[PDB]
This record gives structure tokens, C-alpha cells and sequence, in this order.
């Protein structure tokens, strides 16, 4: 629609297409099955928003809260954008970075944007994979290692951290974090960590060694245990006591939080997580399908798998919300039991205790912890909480507790590898474009140098203060960049390439124009969402100071949070982070129109 | 004796022979 003069002889021709397709069997790869694509992208959108981001804010917001803003946000924003990545991929047959280049030759910060976020966010999500396999290890004993708390020098009392915080927060900021008190303070790599973190890598290269061809094979145990698994947390999600209490504590939503830009936001960048997209790995994919594959059907496919497992992962996380919150409540209304009976020697339940203290009133020399379920429903865990500090501990409460350990971070790896192969596939395919290396070494060295150079930028995370980088860089490596290339390629496959010539190439490759309801989420809807999401981003930023969350023990309310500011220097990391991504898509389209 | 070692003997064993498996396994593609 804007000005794009000589766009033939920089794409395939559609009268070529076809001769493109029998002679390209050599020296581009090929999906050995149908199957064996669906897995990958499925593994690659199931493994980057459930392994972690997607169960945190919905108990972050509170449940339906999230969920309502996410499901709406999925349909209008998330399906259409699925469905243009798929087609534009198939039809240009190139990767994220050549696709970008075919469409517009300054239109190339696009593709190295989406290589720059796809490192980025890979980088630190291996650690969490790290992280995942460090439990995985330390799940293999009758009394999971969490489920005690350490004793004295003596021997005489339990360690002071341990006893003022619980068995299960000493385990994650002491014996694995081995936490420091700020991003300032950051101490020796951590060598039990550091370990963990090779093994990650590790099996990462072991299973993206060719490529798609390795990978593919991979993505049948990847990308079909976290279901399998997940289902199996059903059962026993829904057998436990607070269960049922819990899922009827999401479907009733808060909705002052509905009216709030940050739930709205997070549930916006949660959308481009759950779908992998503006990381462009599902380009690349979609570049290996057959030029007459019908690429609307598997995107509706892919979609609706991924809208269902969001909502089977929220209420697989409120049973065990439910149940751990049920939980407490009954060891406090126990708790305020004992105290009545120890100071009058009483024959009181759960039900005759506001009369029964009633009467008895000393009384004032006792002290009643008031408490009800909902404060504890409400309870919200920040960071990775939600597995290593609200799971691991409702597992300890759960006879097999080491099996529910074992199958429960077993299910977070797969998701997590499935979620890293998508990752792999967005920094390897846009370097092979760009020919950093030389033709004659195989796929397997420039795989292993990618695979190396990053294990070793994964030290920053095995320091003392490397919980508070993952926190900070997390915060700004899936925001704005997300937002700003999905919103660029939505902009640059209808405003530049012609959502006309798009419509017609997709009609020889399907045989039929698209549905209104593409032409309508296309053309005015996505744009104007993905603008109102953009902006959300700032209005939140500007209100909010920059802080976050330290765990010192030497803190007077060492169990309560503790919200510091960040150094001044961290608005350097901070600029990068975000900014360097972002502005990749301005800095290049000005380079090339000077060049 | 940690189990955590043990089992990440095992693992970190295990990843190692099928890299090198695949290496070979790539070169004697030919
Ligand atoms: C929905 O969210 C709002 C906002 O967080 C909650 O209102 C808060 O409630 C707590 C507890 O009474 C207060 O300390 C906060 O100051 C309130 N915040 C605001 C902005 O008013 C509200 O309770 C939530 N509703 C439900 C059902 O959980
Ligand atoms: C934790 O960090 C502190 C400060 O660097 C160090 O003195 C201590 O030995 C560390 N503990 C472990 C188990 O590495
Ligand atoms: C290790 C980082 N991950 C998390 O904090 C949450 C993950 C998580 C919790 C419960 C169910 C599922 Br599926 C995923």
C-alpha cells in the first residue's frame, strides 16, 4: 500500500512455487511428517507461556481476573497474528529474517530484532531450565530435601533463617540460591548451579545438534509428557481437600483488577508468549511445509490446543492453591483452638469457637491469629514461586510426595526444552542467513558455538545476586520488543507487502481469500490492540518506581517482603535490554534509507 | 554421598554418549 518499488525479483514468483518445491528436496530441510511440525509448534507455544510465565500471572492477578483479558486477547490479537506467521513463512519460503528482507530491504531490524529477543529470552529461560533440573535432582529421596528445616552447630535448635521463613523458602534463597541481599552484592559462581546450567546446555545441543531433523524426533516424548503428566495433576488435583475451593476462587473474578492497565498488559505480552510469537522460530517452521499445506486450518488447530491447555494449567494451579490455602487455614483455626484450650484447660471445634471464647472471657493475655480461606486464596507467590515454593511444599503434603516431585519437574523440563527449541531455531536460521561462518562447517559447530557462547553468559545467573538479573532482565526481554515486532509484522505483511497480494497468494496455496473475521483482525483490529497494549506498557511504567523484591534475613520482617530500589547504573542494563531490540527495527530501516 | 550428584552423574553421562553418538553418527553421513 506505501511505496515498495521492485518487490518481484526479491520474492518467489507464484508461477515458480511450484517448480520450487521438487527440486529444493537437497539443501533445505523437510518435516518428516505433518505430525512432526504440529508437535514442534505446539511444544514451542505450550513450553514458552505454561513452563513458567502463564501459571504465574494468573495467580499473580488472581485467576479469572487474568484469564478473562487473556482468552479475549488470544482471539482478536493472538489467532490472527498465528495465522499470518504460518502463511507468510510457507509463501516465502525463508526464515524470520529473510522473510523481513524479501518484503522490504530495510525491513531488516524486523528479523534481527526477533534473532536479538530470541536469544535474549533463551538466555536466562535455560537457567530456569537450570533451576527446574536442580529439584529434578534433589527429588529422589523419601523426605524431599525442602521438607525439613536444617538444625544448629549444636544441634539444639533449627537454623535461624530456616525457622523465621519456612523448610520450603531456606531450600530456594539458601541452599540453591544461596541468595545475596541485592544485585550489588554478588558473590562466586555458584559451582552446584553452575553444574546444573552445563546440563542444560548440555542436553540442549544434544537435541538441536542437525536441527529441525534432530529436533523433530525430540518433540514426540517433549511435547507429548507435559499433557500426559498435566492430566495426572488433574486427578490428584481434584482428590485434594482444598481443591474445588480454589477452582471456584478463579471463576468468580476480581474485576477492580479488571480495570486495571497492568492486568491488561500482562495479559497482552502473555498472548505473544503462549502463541511464541514476534520470536520468529514459527516462521522458520512454517518455511519447511509444503507450498499447497493449508496453513489457516493448523493455525485454528495450534490455537484452540492453546487456549484449551491455558485453561487446564489454571485450574491444575488453583487445586493446589485451593488445597494449600485450605491448608493453612485449618492450622490456623487449629492454631487459635490451642491457644483457648492451653489458657482456660477445656470441646471446641471449627464451628463453636466465636461463642465458646465468648463465654470463657486472662483472655486477654491470649492472642487469636485471625484468619479466613479467602486471605490465603489470595496469597500471591512473585518470581518462580509457584513451583518451588507453592508446589514442592503441597507435594511434601502429598504421600508419593518424591514421585509428584519427579513427574512435577519432569513435566516443567519437557516444557521447558520443547520451549528452548523454538528459541534455538530463532538465533541459528537468522545467523545462517547472515553467514557468520564459513559454508564448509556443518550445522552441528555453528549450533555448538551458539550452544557454548551462551552457557558461558549463563554465569551471571549462578552468582550469589544472579536470581535478581533473571528477575530484571525477564521484566524487559518479553515487554516492549514482543509487542513492537509482533506490531511490525502485522504493519509490515498488510501496509507493505499488500494484504491484497497476501490474500491472493494464500487463495493459490489454500484456494480461497481468507474469512472477514482475518480481514477485520488484519487490517483494523490487531493493529489498533497491539497500539493499546504498546502505550499500557508506559502509562504503568511511568507511575511505578523501579524496585524489587530481596530476601535478607537481617531484615527485621525477614519473612516479609522487602521492596529496594535498583542502582542507579541498572537503567544501563535496562536501556539494552528493551531498548537495543526495539530500536534495531527504527536503526536499520534509517541506516538502509542513508546507506 | 549427595543423590542430586549421583543422579546428575547419570544424566550428565548419559547427555555426553548421545553427543558423541550424534557427532559420529552426522560424520558418517557421507
Ligand atoms: C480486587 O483487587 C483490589 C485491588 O487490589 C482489591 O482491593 C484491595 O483490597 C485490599 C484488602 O482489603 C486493600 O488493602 C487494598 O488497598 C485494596 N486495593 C484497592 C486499590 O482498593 C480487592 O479486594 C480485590 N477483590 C477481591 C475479591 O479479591
Ligand atoms: C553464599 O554466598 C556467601 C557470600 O558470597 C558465601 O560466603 C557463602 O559461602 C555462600 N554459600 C555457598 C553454599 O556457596
Ligand atoms: C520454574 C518456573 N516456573 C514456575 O514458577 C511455574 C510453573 C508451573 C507451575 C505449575 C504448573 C505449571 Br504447567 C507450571
Amino acid at each position: 500500500v506505501l511505496p515498495n518499488p521492485g518487490l518481484d525479483a526479491r520474492i518467489p514468483s507464484l508461477a515458480e512455487l511450484e517448480t520450487i518445491e521438487q527440486e529444493e528436496a537437497s539443501s533445505r530441510p523437510k518435516w518428516d511428517n505433518k505430525a512432526q511440525y504440529m508437535l514442534t509448534c505446539l511444544g514451542f507455544c505450550v513450553g514458552l507461556g505454561n513452563v513458567w510465565r502463564f501459571p504465574y500471572l494468573c495467580q499473580s492477578h488472581g485467576g479469572g481476573a487474568f484469564m478473562i483479558p487473556f482468552l479475549i486477547l488470544l482471539v482478536l490479537e493472538g489467532i490472527p497474528l498465528l495465522y499470518l506467521e504460518f502463511a507468510i513463512g510457507q509463501r516465502l519460503r525463508r526464515g524470520s529474517l529473510g522473510v523481513w528482507s524479501s518484503i522490504h530491504p530495510a525491513l531488516k531490524g524486523l528479523g534481527l530484532a526477533s534473532m536479538l529477543t530470541s536469544f535474549m529470552v533463551g538466555l536466562y529461560y535455560n537457567t530456569i531450565i537450570s533451576w527446574i533440573m536442580w529439584y529434578l535432582f534433589n527429588s529422589f529421596q523419601e523426605p524431599l530435601p525442602w521438607s525439613d528445616c536444617p538444625l544448629n552447630e549444636n544441634q539444639t535448635g533449627y537454623v535461624d533463617e530456616c525457622a523465621r521463613s519456612s523448610p520450603v523458602d531456606y531450600f530456594w534463597y539458601r541452599e540453591t540460591l544461596n541468595i545475596s541481599t541485592s544485585i550489588s552484592d554478588s558473590g562466586s559462581i555458584q559451582w552446584w548451579m553452575l553444574l546444573c546450567l552445563a546440563c542444560a546446555w548440555s542436553v540442549l545441543y544434544m537435541c538441536t545438534i542437525r536441527g529441525i531433523e534432530t529436533t523433530g524426533k525430540a518433540v514426540y516424548i517433549t511435547s507429548t509428557l507435559p499433557y500426559v503428566v498435566l492430566t495426572i495433576f488433574l486427578i490428584r488435583g481434584l482428590t485434594l481437600k482444598g481443591a474445588t475451593n480454589g477452582i471456584v476462587f478463579l471463576f468468580t473474578p476480581n474485576v477492580t483488577e479488571l480495570a486495571q492497565p497492568d492486568t491488561w498488559l500482562d495479559a497482552g505480552a502473555q498472548v505473544f508468549f503462549s502463541f511464541s510469537l514476534a520470536f520468529g522460530g514459527l516462521i522458520s517452521f512454517s518455511s519447511y511445509n509444503s507450498v499447497h499445506n493449508n496453513c489457516e486450518k493448523d493455525s485454528v488447530i495450534v490455537s484452540i490446543i492453546n487456549g484449551f491447555t491455558s485453561v487446564y494449567v489454571a485450574i491444575v494451579v488453583y487445586s493446589v492453591i485451593g488445597f494449600r490455602a485450605t491448608q493453612r487455614y485449618d492450622d490456623c483455626f487449629s492454631t487459635n483452638i490451642l491457644t483457648l484450650i492451653n489458657g482456660f484447660d477445656l470441646n471446641v471445634t471449627q464451628e463453636n469457637f466465636v461463642d465458646m471464647q465468648q463465654r470463657c472471657n486472662a483472655y486477654a493475655q491470649l492472642v487469636f491469629q485471625t484468619c479466613d480461606i479467602n486471605a490465603f486464596l489470595s496469597e500471591a507467590v512473585e518470581g518462580t514461586g509457584l513451583a518451588f515454593i507453592v508446589f514442592t511444599e503441597a507435594i511434601t503434603k502429598m504421600p508419593l510426595s518424591p514421585l509428584w516431585s519427579v513427574l512435577f519437574f519432569i513435566m516443567l523440563f519437557c516444557l521447558g526444552l520443547s520451549s528452548m527449541f523454538g528459541n534455538m531455531e530463532g538465533v541459528v536460521v537468522p545467523l545462517q542467513d547472515l553467514r557468520v561462518i564459513p559454508p564448509k562447517w556443518p550445522k552441528e559447530v555453528l549450533t555448538g558455538l551458539i550452544c557454548l557462547g551462551t552457557f558461558l553468559i549463563g554465569f551471571i545467573f549462578t552468582l550469589n545476586s544472579g536470581q535478581y538479573w533473571l528477575s530484571l532482565l525477564d521484566s524487559y526481554a518479553g515487554s516492549i520488543p514482543l509487542l513492537i515486532i509482533a506490531f511490525c509484522e502485522m504493519f509490515s505483511v498488510v501496509y507493505v507487502y499488500g494484504v491484497d497480494r497476501f490474500n491472493k497468494d494464500i487463495e493459490f496455496m489454500i484456494g480461497h481469500k481468507p474469512n472477514i473475521f482475518w480481514q477485520v483482525t488484519w487490517r483494523v483490529v490487531s493493529p489498533l490492540l497491539m497500539l493499546i497494549i504498546f502505550l499500557f506498557f508506559f502509562v504503568v511504567e511511568v507511575s511505578q518506581e523501579l524496585t524489587y523484591s530481596i530476601w535478607d534475613p537481617g531484615y527485621e520482617e525477614f519473612p516479609k517482603s522487602q521492596k529496594i530500589s535498583y542502582p542507579n547504573w541498572v537503567y544501563v542494563v535496562v536501556v539494552i535490554v528493551a531498548g537495543v531490540p526495539s530500536l534495531t527495527i527504527p536503526g536499520y530501516a534509517i541506516y538502509k534509507l542513508i546507506r | 554421598v549427595s543423590i542430586w550428584l549421583i543422579v546428575f552423574g547419570v544424566v550428565m553421562g548419559v547427555i555426553v554418549v548421545g553427543i558423541v553418538i550424534l557427532i559420529f553418527t552426522g560424520i558418517r553421513d557421507r
